[PDB]
C-alpha cells in the first residue's frame, strides 16, 4: 500500500517538475546574465578610470573620485542591508537573486508552485516513514 | 589535487566511497543498537 | 605479549624460540578462530614441533573456538618450552514481559494523554492570549525604534558623504583633507572592534539589528512592566506540547 | 539555499514596499544638510 | 570540506566549462568599452567648458 | 535568532558594565602615547644620523 | 551479522586505505605548496611596490 | 569551546615552528622582489619606456 | 590558554571530558526514561 | 554461546576437535536423541547424556 501510494504521488509529480526544469533554466539563464552584467559593469569602471587616471587626466583628478566611488558602494552595501534584512554576500545574494527570479516566472508561466511544494513535501515524508517501515532492526516485514 | 592524484595513479575510489559509507552505516546501527541492549529502551528512526 | 586493538584489530606480536622476528599476527575477533591462526602460524614458519593453547587451568583449549573468547580472559601460550601469560588491554523474562504489558496498555493510555494533552494546549492558549496582546505592541513600538536606528545609521553615511563631498571640490583641497577621509575609515574599523570587544560579539548587520532589537524590546516590556518570563514560558510549554501531539501521530 | 531537504523551493523573498523610492527620498536630503553644514563649518572654521 | 562526515570523500567540485576563456573574452572588450566611454566623455566636457582643467 | 524556536524570546543579552566608559579611557591615554612616541622617534631620527 | 559485516569491510578497507593514505599524501605536499606560493606572490607585490 | 555535553574542544593544533618558517619565506621573497624591481626599473629605463622625471 | 594551564595545574582534563560525556548520556537517558507517554 | 550456538555446530566442533572420532551424539536424560539443530540453552536447561 505504501509503495503503490508512493508511486501514485510520484505520478501527480511527474509534469510539474517538468515545467519546474523549464522555468528553472529560464530563471537561471536570466541570473547567470545578472552575474556576467555584474562583471561588466566591473570591467568598465576599470577601463574608465585606466583612461581618466594616465591618458587624459592626472591622478590627484581623479583620486577623490575613486574614494568616493568605494565608499559610495560600502555604503550602497548597507543600502541593500536596509532593502532586505540580509548581508551582500555573493552565493547568499545569488540564492536571493535566483529565487526571485523564479517566483517571477512561475507567476508569468502559471504553474501550481503550492501543488509543486506539498506534494514535493509529501513524498519525502511518506519516503521516510516507508525507509522506518523497512528496518532491519525493528522487525514488521519477514 | 587529490582527484588529480586519484586520476593519474587511477585510484578506484567509489568502491572506497562505498565502503566507507557501509562503516559508517554499521556504525550507526550499533550506536543504535546501544539502547536496547544496555539500557533496554525502544527505539528510534 | 602485547594485543593491540587500536587499529581496531587486535594484532598479537609473538615471537617464536630460535627466530629472528618478533611476528605479528593480525587477527579477526569472530571470524578468526584457534585453528585458522594456527594455519598461520604453520605457514608463517616451521615451528609445528608443537604448538597449542592452554587453558590458565592448564587445561587443552578447543583448536576451533573464537579468538574472541580466547582474549577475553588470559591463557598459556603453548611453545615447546615456556608459557606466554599473554594480558591483553579490554531479569531477562521481566523486561520481556514488562514490554509485552506495556504493549498490551499503549492505545488507551494514548488515546486517554491526547484528551488530557489537547485539554493543556487549550488552557495554555487561553493563558498566553492577553500576554500576547502586549507582546505585539512592545514589539512593534521596538521594531519602529531598530527601524529608526537603521535609517538613521543610513543617515550619517550619506550626511558624512556629503560633508566629505563639499570641502575637496568647492572650498579645499584634496591634498590637505585626504588625511582626515581616511582617519574616518581607520576610526570605523577601531569601532568595528569596539563593538566586539565590548559586546563580545562580531560586528555584523543582522547581529547588530536583532542585538538592539532585542535591547529596545526588553527596555519596551520592562516599562510597560510586561511579564516575559510568564510569556516564554507558556510559549516553551506550549511548544512542547505540540511536540507531543506530533510525537502521537503515529 | 534554494530548496529545502525535501526538494521544498523556498517560497518569494519578502521585499519591502518602494523601498529603492523609499531609501532614494532618504540619501537625497541628508546629503545636502551635509552640504548645508559643511558650508556652515567652512565659513566659520577659520574665521576664527 | 575535505571529508564527509562518513570519512567519504567529496566528488570533484566542478570548475566552469572554458571559464578562464569566457572571463577574459569578457573583461579585456569590455575595458575597450571603458576605453570608448571615456574618451568620448573627456571630448564632451572638453566642449562645453566644464572640465576641470 | 531574535526568536527561538519554541517562540520563545531570548533573555537580555550581556553588556559589559562601563566597559564603553573601559574603552574611551583606554583609547585617549594610548593615543597620548602615539603622540610622545611621534616627536621622541622622529627628534632622534632626525638629529642622530 | 552486523559485527561480521563491519570486520569484513574493515578488512576489504585494508589494502586500499594505504593508496588513499599515499594519494592523500601526495596532494596535501602540493597544496601546502601552492600556500606558501600564495604567500610567495604577497610578499614579492610587498617588496616591488616598497 | 563548550559542546552541547560541557566538555572542552582538544588542543588547538600549531604547526612546526610556524614563526621561523614564515619569516624565513617572507624575507628573501622580499629581497628577491626588490632585486626585480630593480632590475625591471634598469630594464625599461634602458629603452624609453620609463618614468622617473 | 586553557591548555596552557591544563598543562600547568595538571588537573586531569582527559577524565573531567569524558565525565562531562557521561554525566550527559545518563542524563538523557534517565529523561528519556521519564517518558509521560509510556507506563515505566 | 547459547544465543547464536545449535547442537550441531558443537558436535561439529567436537567431531573437528579429534580424528579418531565416528559417533557423537546428546541423548537426553531418557533414552531418546536431541537433534543438531537444538539450541544449546534448550539442552542446558537439564542434565543430558553425552
Amino acid at each position: 500500500e505504501l509503495i503503490e501510494r508512493l508511486e501514485d504521488l510520484k505520478e501527480q509529480l511527474a509534469p510539474l517538475e517538468k515545467v519546474r526544469i523549464e522555468i528553472s533554466r529560464k530563471a537561471e539563464k536570466r541570473t547567470t546574465l545578472v552575474l556576467w552584467g555584474g562583471l561588466a559593469y566591473m570591467a568598465t569602471q576599470f577601463g574608465i578610470l585606466a583612461r581618466l587616471t594616465w591618458w587624459e587626466y592626472s591622478w590627484d583628478i581623479m583620486e577623490p573620485v575613486t574614494y568616493f566611488i568605494t565608499y559610495g558602494s560600502a555604503m550602497a552595501m548597507y543600502a541593500y542591508f536596509v532593502m532586505t534584512r540580509q548581508e551582500y554576500v555573493y552565493p547568499e545574494a545569488r540564492d536571493r537573486q535566483y529565487l526571485l527570479f523564479f517566483h517571477k516566472g512561475a507567476k508569468k508561466s502559471r504553474f501550481d508552485l503550492e501543488k509543486y511544494n506539498q506534494l514535493k513535501d509529501a513524498i519525502a515524508q511518506a519516503e521516510m516513514d516507508l525507509k522506518r517501515l523497512r528496518d532491519p532492526l525493528q522487525v514488521h516485514l519477514p | 589535487f587529490f582527484h588529480k592524484g586519484a586520476k593519474k595513479s587511477r585510484f578506484d575510489l567509489e568502491k572506497y566511497n562505498q565502503l566507507k559509507d557501509a562503516i559508517a552505516q554499521a556504525e550507526m546501527d550499533l550506536k543504535r543498537l546501544r539502547d536496547p541492549l544496555q539500557v533496554h529502551l525502544p527505539l528510534r528512526q | 605479549v602485547t594485543v593491540v586493538y587500536q587499529n581496531g584489530l587486535p594484532v598479537i606480536s609473538v615471537r617464536l624460540p630460535s627466530r629472528r622476528e618478533r611476528c605479528q599476527f593480525t587477527l579477526k575477533p569472530i571470524s578468526d578462530s584457534v585453528g585458522v591462526f594456527l594455519r598461520q602460524l604453520q605457514e608463517e614458519d616451521r615451528g609445528i614441533d608443537r604448538v597449542a593453547i592452554y587453558s590458565p587451568d592448564g587445561v587443552r583449549v578447543a583448536a576451533s573456538t573464537g579468538i574472541d573468547l580466547l582474549l577475553l580472559d588470559d591463557f598459556k601460550l603453548v611453545i615447546n618450552d615456556l608459557t606466554y601469560h599473554v594480558r591483553p588491554p579490554k531479569n531477562d523474562v521481566k523486561t520481556l514481559v514488562q514490554q509485552l504489558y506495556t504493549t498490551l496498555c499503549i492505545e488507551q493510555h494514548q488515546l486517554n494523554k491526547e484528551r488530557e494533552l489537547i485539554e493543556r494546549l487549550e488552557d495554555l492558549k487561553e493563558q498566553l492570549a492577553p500576554l500576547e496582546k502586549v507582546r505585539i505592541e512592545i514589539s512593534r513600538k521596538a521594531e519602529k525604534r531598530t527601524t529608526l536606528v537603521l535609517w538613521g545609521g543610513l543617515a550619517y553615511m550619506a550626511t558624512q558623504f556629503g560633508i566629505l563631498a563639499r570641502l575637496t571640490w568647492w572650498e579645499y583641497s584634496w591634498d590637505i583633507m585626504e588625511p582626515v577621509t581616511y582617519f574616518i575609515t581607520y576610526g570605523s574599523a577601531m569601532a568595528m572592534y569596539a563593538y566586539f570587544v565590548m559586546t563580545r560579539q562580531e560586528y555584523v548587520y543582522p547581529e547588530a539589528r536583532d542585538r538592539q532589537y532585542l535591547l529596545f524590546f526588553h527596555k519596551g516590556a520592562k516599562k510597560s512592566r510586561f511579564d516575559l518570563e510568564k510569556y516564554n514560558q507558556l510559549k516553551d510549554a506550549i511548544a512542547q506540547a505540540e511536540m507531543d501531539l506530533k510525537r502521537l501521530r503515529d | 539555499v534554494i530548496v529545502t531537504r525535501s526538494g521544498a523551493i523556498l517560497p518569494k523573498p519578502v521585499k519591502m514596499s518602494f523601498g529603492l523610492l523609499r531609501v532614494f527620498s532618504i540619501v537625497i536630503p541628508f546629503l545636502y544638510v551635509g552640504t548645508l553644514i559643511s558650508k556652515n563649518f567652512a565659513a566659520l572654521l577659520e574665521e576664527h
